[PDB]
């Protein structure tokens, strides 16, 4: 029942003292932190306090929607020998930074997720020329099914996978999912590999990648511009922000410190150095 | 039609808002949680965890293991520093960097006594009186036991309870402080000092090291979430 | 049952008829389903109907095929395989309308020393394909309907390239259960299995399906008995085995409204 | 189907209250209702097998 | 009808 | 009562077994499949199991608008030659493939139907020039009433006809429709013939397509740009998206297994070798 | 009018939402239902039906009637399989196309245990006692009886009852599995042994089929809805 | 005429309900409920005449 | 002011009803309620002085 | 505001819906009915009545 | 408040 | 007024 909102602890008026309790003194060997408060070691006064900790629940400290990748398509002149650009990108959080540096401060999670979608468009060519409002659709392949190959073959169709179709200029597109996992939590961290190498078999048979789970984890989103070639080229880019909603973590983690270095733990010589020159016996 | 008027801020996508939304996976049916081990409620909770502070970043010993190694020695008596911190515990380097001040950094506001604990690793033959002292701000940092001996302090005597914990008590005038280098919120100065001197017998080394852990107090509060300057993304 | 009953051994009587077995694997009521007479508040057309009850609700047995190692498979479609049989025949080109349930029984027996086994399904709506690639839809009325003798199923496809004079026929595909999908996926629909050590017989009891109450029984066919080999005919080690298939199927809770003069229907 | 509930009125101008309506069947589509509870640090501040007392010696 | 928290 | 949301049986416990019950043998000629569970043939441990059928229920196996057509309209310089395009297509869910696949899981279904109309337009020539925002006009004619033979000839009037008139750039446009079968049941199949040849009659008389019912089972939809003609010709294309709502069907059917070829059962010389080479001993 | 502010996904489509829209054709008078034989309701009913295997699917025998016919006979003892199987409902080629497989490739995720039932079409005469085999993932898949001796197995004893079923319990380290081939979450080893030999007296065939059938158990579950690749409209 | 019913909650932050109101005077206009059963596979799995007991012999 | 309905419902996925409330005074303003009646054909397909009693000769 | 989110068919102009608008003549004196004879409520009505066949449609 | 038909 | 399921 103590709530999120809740005002932390009073700090009760203490006198001196002269025992054998001893609070000060503790053994951070034992493995834990000692609970003091300043009555333990100086003389305080009666405060009524009024502060909490409602904004550092987890739900408020993930309450916001972060960038996790800018997907690019466009709509070219028919007669353009290069094709119609259609893009496909692989969920995940981590190919930008920030919201991943903040899941991570934990091991496992469980959220339903808030996708917004932000879309801009621009003039490529020093013409002079124009194209009409544009209509996306942003196309959700599971693990399994179609990936387009072109941008008006047959799996736009969409008679199963979720789509969106977006009008230019209009509020940007937004949904929720529930937790999809296949597991009881998302894992931010796998400690092992998807195959166990056989001695039996080749060991390029038995090979995976370390700490990769599911190759398509969870599939892709397929965006293109609905709209058909126009004489003037257009290229547009899709911001997807990532809201996680209703959610716990499990078991924290100190946070990333120094620079990523691909969707695993690994790092990249010359980035070791994160702190800096600080004398011992200088403020 | 029923009808409506548009107000301000309709159409606008603000990634702080609260809304809902169509779920585009409908009758999902949703794997159930089991209880695993370690559910964090509160970002606090991890605050009021002690982690070691990399008090060393001499040229040399920074970004490396020996940052966290205080060393001390055996020799007289003196009234001069065996280290000075400011208390900025989301900007002073050796501060912003455990899992407080990572913490502070994704927040504006700080609120809160704090608690400093240090560990003798000498040996058990090994005796010593320190000084653990804490001045609030707006006077000289203390250099001299003489000074810091006249604010916030703790005398540990070494021994069998191998560690000592200093409360920083909450004292400011704001009602939080800034998690930035600021005068106007700045929060005073953490020290150490020989109370009387590290002594050993023979066949003992007459050098050794203290560890020192930060860790919030249950009275500890953040506020205004913030991006970190601790992550980037260049290209 | 201690008094000697047997899932093996069952006695169905119809009419004037009677079919004994003692080689049976029980029977199937497709979709759980007995035929029913149309109910007063499924009721369409609005005319007293004809119920010939046990002059049409009898045992009429089609002309016998026989089942070699070549065999690829054979059909019929319903009511069309029964259109000339008896009075059923009659009150179906004598009416506009009319609706009917069926008992079919396949039968084939061997010995304790052959092998092989029938796959016996009925299929609502057993739409096949046809044998042209310049066309599609075009498989004449008396092709689509060879009445008592039915049809055979094939290995091949062999697209009709007369132009000229086209075959317009099907062209069935087993694999494909004639129509574009997998036999292996045959058994959604009710069915029995005719392995010969196991039962000499498959019998379905089949309701009136359509999506309406009444319909054109010269019109439209609701049902599609279709018979395939799923494991090849074989005796002891000759190389032309031959045992016959005799289809017996019994009309039931047979309707018809509006009558009027006979139909007579172009069928070669 | 409305939910009420107050608000924690920072700045003032009773009990301000505030109306909640889910208009969909997925509890997935609902907005966060930001109603949670804190918990003790115990399981990470002191995970140790015999309880401590901060004013008795942490070694005896 | 109405739940209130 | 139990409903598509509610959990599946919990597998019970069930420890070793000697006895004449034999539930491991059986006997598919009957054409029954045999209702086994884990318990019958392994040792079990006591589950509570959590798993539900809710999104396979027919209606969520269902529940997603998929394409079934694209309509060409024009607006051309009132200059040229050829006319101004309307568009007239004959409703079917037959012209794609994949929603039709998944109805044909089935062969009888009832459901209400929701059209969603997505709208695109684009400039043809490279010109310079421009139009202004467009309004579109799909008329509904079903079977009887009079097709348009030009783009604003009287019967784009709509006195009875249902039409939308669907604005450029706003939303997608929507309508529902009821179940509006002449039969209980749409049927997706129909192995019969519309007439049935008559001896004393001439057989191109009594000549009718095999499976093929009503001729024009369901009308058509008229789709046309309602602005008059313009210097630059643009040129859009409407998107109709078929959602079957509120549905139920009878008897399955195996799917589709090789390529569609035309609205019948038919298929083409060519298409029909899905299954791909395996070994019999290989895993 | 009553004042509103658009938040986002204002105006957008999403072909999965769930909402209300005018009726193009008002006061329509319905026809009613009528009592249609066969109604399904989930489609996971269909997964329960047992549909035939397309075991062999060699070069000459797939895409025709062979496919389902495991050839076995009269041969001396060997400890070499009949036939070897993939668990992996949706991809595995011979099983991809069944029922189960089929509705399998519209889901994302698949859960719960299945059965595989066979059937011996030989002779009356003809008699022999079989082993059916499953082994759970991670260890090297059984080519020998006494590997899959050791994994869940029925033997099966040739003779009246024509057929035997073996269940194959849902047994993974997720809670559900992918369909398509994923090493993750893999299922494991489908297998067949003679256990004796099939034995045959003179004037009797020396050869014979089994036929294989899969079908889903009441615990079975799938979810994520899919596009399947088994269905395409190229141009 | 608000009907109110609830949620199934799958990932979690009592029983959570949602609200609906029927805007039209069609059936057909209205959203799907997904409030639907289930019902026993038997009329495809077991058609047969005489039940199935499945420890007993399918024939005898 | 709510106005409360029943749909008479023709696909099927109780009774399901719909809400109506009018915004605006003059009743003109109003959606149509398609609330209507039928009445007997008579007045025009038996307007005659003397009640027809079909069994009956017309003339007589 | 309160927060709504427009959902497909916004917008468009659908010839057969059922919607409310604002009078353009705000408290206008209707003229009453009078029971004018001959009233309809149904079409069917009519399609009750005999009305006589063009039976022959020769040229002449 | 309400009317119901 | 309310219906609750
Ligand atoms: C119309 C658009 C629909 C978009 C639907 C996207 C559903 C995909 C679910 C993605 C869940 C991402 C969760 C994050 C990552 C995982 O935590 C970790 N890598 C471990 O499992
Ligand atoms: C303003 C736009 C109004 C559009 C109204 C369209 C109404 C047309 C009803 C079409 C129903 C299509 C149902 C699908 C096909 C049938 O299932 C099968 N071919 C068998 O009957
Ligand atoms: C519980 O909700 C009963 C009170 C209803 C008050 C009116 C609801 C406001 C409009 C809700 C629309 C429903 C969303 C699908
Ligand atoms: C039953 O609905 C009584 C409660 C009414 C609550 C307010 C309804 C919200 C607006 C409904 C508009 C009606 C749609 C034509
Ligand atoms: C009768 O209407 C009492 C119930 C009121 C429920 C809320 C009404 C919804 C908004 C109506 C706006 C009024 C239109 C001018």
């Amino acid at each position: 029942a103590a709530t999120s909102r809740d005002a932390l602890p009073n700090t009760e008026a203490s006198g001196p003292t002269h025992s054998k309790e001893i609070p000060a003194l503790t053994a951070v060997e034992t493995g834990a932190t000692n609970p003091l408060v300043p009555s333990d070691t100086v003389q305080t006064r009666h405060v009524v306090q009024h502060r909490s900790r409602s904004e550092s629940s987890i739900e408020s400290f993930f309450a916001r929607g972060a960038c996790v990748t800018i997907m690019t398509v466009d709509n070219p002149a028919s007669t353009t020998n290069k094709d119609k650009l259609f893009a496909v990108w692989k969920i995940t959080y981590k190919d930008t930074v920030q919201l991943r540096r903040k899941l991570e401060f934990f091991t496992y999670s469980r959220f339903d997720m808030e996708l917004t979608f932000v879309v801009t468009a621009n003039f490529t060519e020093t013409n002079n020329g124009h194209a009409l409002n544009q209509v996306y659709q942003i196309m959700y392949v599971p693990p399994g099914a179609p990936v387009p190959e072109k941008w008006d073959d047959y799996t736009w169709q969409t008679s199963s996978n979720p789509s969106i179709f977006y009008t230019y200029g209009t509020a940007p597109a937004r949904i929720s999912v529930p937790y999809v996992g296949i597991s009881n939590a998302y894992s931010h961290f796998y400690d092992g590999f998807s195959k166990v190498p056989l001695k039996d078999q080749s060991a390029a048979l038995g090979d995976s990648l370390y700490g990769a789970a599911s190759l398509n984890d969870f599939g892709i989103l397929a965006v293109r511009v609905v709209n058909d070639h126009n004489p003037t080229k257009v290229t547009s880019k899709i911001r997807v922000y990532l809201k996680p909603k209703h959610i716990r973590v499990w078991c924290p983690r100190p946070p990333r410190a120094v620079a990523y270095y691909g969707p695993g733990v690994d790092y990249k010589d010359g980035t070791l150095t994160p702190l800096s020159t600080k004398d011992l016996t200088t403020y | 039609g029923l009808p409506v008027m548009n107000t301000p801020g309709s159409n606008q996508y603000l990634t702080a808002d609260n809304f809902q939304s169509p779920c585009a996976l409908p009758e999902f049916d949703v794997t159930p949680p089991i209880d695993i081990p370690g559910e964090v409620k509160n970002m606090m909770e991890l605050a009021e965890i002690d982690t070691m502070i990399p008090f060393d970043l001499s040229a040399t010993k920074k970004n490396t293991m020996e940052m966290y190694r205080v060393r001390l020695s055996d020799k007289p008596h003196t009234d001069d520093p065996i280290l000075c911190l400011s208390l900025s515990p989301a900007s002073d380097p050796r501060l912003s960097h455990t899992m407080l001040g990572e913490i502070l950094n994704y927040y504006t506001h700080w609120a809160g006594s704090l608690k400093f604990t240090f560990l003798f690793c000498g040996s058990m033959m090994a005796t010593g009186k320190l000084l653990v002292s804490y001045a609030p701000p707006g006077a000289d940092p203390p250099k001299k036991r003489k000074e810091a001996m006249l604010g916030t302090h703790v005398i540990w005597d070494i021994g069998l309870q191998s560690s000592c914990t200093m409360v920083v008590p909450w004292i400011s005038n704001t009602t939080y402080r800034q998690t930035i280098d600021d005068s106007f919120t700045e929060g005073g100065y953490i020290s150490v000092f020989y109370q009387t001197r590290i002594v050993v017998p023979l066949s003992t080394p007459r050098e050794m090291d203290i560890l020192g852990f930060v860790s919030a107090c249950n009275d500890f509060s953040v506020r205004l979430l913030r991006d970190t300057t601790h992550i980037e993304q260049k290209a | 049952e201690a008094c000697g009953y047997s899932d093996r051994v069952l006695q169905l009587t119809l009419g004037n008829s009677t079919i004994t077995t003692q080689e049976a694997a029980n029977s199937v009521v497709a979709y759980g389903r007995w035929p029913e007479y149309l109910r007063d508040s499924e009721a369409n057309p609005v005319d007293q109907p004809t119920e010939p009850d046990v002059a049409a609700c009898r045992f009429y047995t089609l002309d016998t095929v026989s089942w070699t190692k070549e065999s690829r498979g054979w059909w019929w479609k319903l009511p069309d395989a029964l259109r000339d049989m008896g009075l059923f025949g009659q009150n179906m080109y004598y009416h506009y309308l009319g609706r009917s349930g069926y008992t079919v029984h396949v039968q084939c027996n061997a010995s304790k020393f052959h092998q092989g086994a029938l796959g016996v399904f009925a299929v609502p709506e057993m739409c096949l394909a046809g044998d042209s690639n310049t066309t599609t839809m075009h498989t004449s009325y008396q092709n689509a309907n060879p009445g008592e003798k039915g049809g055979t199923f094939t290995g091949t496809f062999t697209p009709d390239n007369n132009q000229t004079s086209p075959a317009r026929r099907f062209c069935p595909v087993d694999y494909l259960l004639g129509n574009g999908t997998l036999l292996g996926n045959a058994f959604v629909f009710p069915h029995q299995i005719i392995n010969l050590r196991t039962n000499n017989c498959a019998t379905l009891v089949l309701p009136y399906v359509n999506s309406l109450s009444i319909d054109s029984m010269v019109k439209h066919n609701n049902w599609g008995i279709a018979i395939l080999p799923l494991a090849p005919l074989n005796f002891a080690s000759e190389s032309s085995p031959e045992i016959p298939i005799t289809l017996t199927i019994a009309p039931m809770c047979c309707e018809f409204n509006g009558l009027r003069n006979i139909t007579l229907p172009r069928l070669q | 189907g409305a939910q009420v509930s107050s608000q924690k009125v920072g700045a003032h101008e009773s009990t301000i209250n505030y109306t909640t309506i889910n208009y969909y069947r997925d509890s997935a589509s609902n907005a966060a209702s930001k109603q949670d509870f804190s918990q003790d640090p115990s399981k990470f501040t002191e995970p140790i097998k015999d309880v401590l007392i901060k004013t008795a010696p942490m070694l005896n | 009808g109405s739940s209130s928290t």
